[PDB]
C-alpha cells in the first residue's frame, strides 16, 4: 500500500 | 495533439511510478511537482509534489471527465487541474499541506 497513493486526501471520514 | 497534450509540459511524467515520481522531486527542491498516468480504478493520473523534503503522491479522479487531486476540486484535464493547484493552496485541497504546485520535474 505505502508504495502507492494510499488516498492521502480526498474523501476520508 | 496540440490540445490538452501533457507530454509538452515538464510536470507530466505519465508512465511513472511513485518511487520514480519522487525520485526526481525528492532530488529536486521543495515545491517540485509532477503527474503520472496509471492507477487501478478510483483514479486516472497521479499527482506528486515535493513539499517538506518529501514527495506527496495522489491518485487523480476523472469525475464526469474532470481531473481532481482531492476529488473535491477538479478541472477540465490534467494541465488545467495541475496548472491551478499551483495557485490553489494544497492545504485547502489536500490536508496537512501548506503549498501548491510550485515547480515541475522536467524543468
Amino acid at each position: 500500500d505505502t508504495e502507492v497513493y494510499e488516498s492521502p486526501y480526498a474523501d476520508p471520514e | 495533439g496540440h490540445m490538452q497534450d501533457l507530454s509538452v509540459h515538464l510536470w507530466y511524467a505519465g508512465p511513472m511510478e511513485r518511487a520514480g515520481a519522487e525520485s526526481i522531486l525528492a532530488n529536486r527542491s521543495d515545491g517540485t511537482f509532477l503527474v503520472r498516468q496509471r492507477v487501478k480504478d478510483a483514479a486516472e493520473f497521479a499527482i506528486s509534489i515535493k513539499y517538506n523534503v518529501e514527495v506527496k503522491h495522489i491518485k487523480i479522479m476523472t469525475a464526469e471527465g474532470l481531473y481532481r487531486i482531492t476529488e473535491k476540486k477538479a478541472f477540465r484535464g490534467l494541465t488545467e487541474l495541475v496548472e491551478f493547484y499551483q495557485q490553489n493552496s494544497l492545504k485547502d485541497c489536500f490536508k496537512s499541506l501548506d503549498t501548491t504546485l510550485q515547480f515541475p520535474f522536467k524543468e
